[PDB]
């Protein structure tokens, strides 16, 4: 979320409504993840010494 | 008086039986045991 | 019944002759 612009002018009378304010939501924000490597050898070894 | 010859020898010989009792040992207690621990937690099944 | 019968021909006297000897590569070589 981002707070509001400062206001300059606050000078409200004394004895009266409260006038509606403002209000905002707040922003999200998502992501996403991300995936591997090859092993290619021969392999037909490893087996005896 | 160790000869480098005989330790060659026998890393030579050490070697295939690490080899050999690691393609043993891990069909025999790995490929169980991951999937049990898997299991404890409960994350093996989708 | 509970059993089958197997010729199993297995004289195999040289390999046990000859015994065996580990190595650590797929090409051995000696010299003499």
């Amino acid at each position: 979320d981002a707070l509001a612009s400062v206001d300059g002018n606050n000078a409200h009378v004394e004895g009266s409504r409260a006038e509606d304010g403002e209000m905002k939501p707040t922003v999200i924000k998502s992501n996403v993840t991300q995936i591997r490597k090859v092993v290619r050898v021969s392999d037909t070894a490893n087996t005896t010494a | 008086k160790y000869s480098e010859e005989v330790l060659d020898e026998l890393r030579v010989d050490l070697q295939r039986r690490f080899n050999y009792a690691q393609g043993y040992v891990d069909m025999a207690v790995k490929g169980y045991a991951r999937e049990a621990w898997e299991y404890f937690y409960g994350n093996l099944p989708a | 019944a509970n059993w089958i019968s197997v010729l199993s021909p297995q004289d195999t006297p040289f390999v046990s002759m000859t015994g065996k000897e580990s190595i650590n590569q797929t090409i051995f070589s000696w010299q003499t």
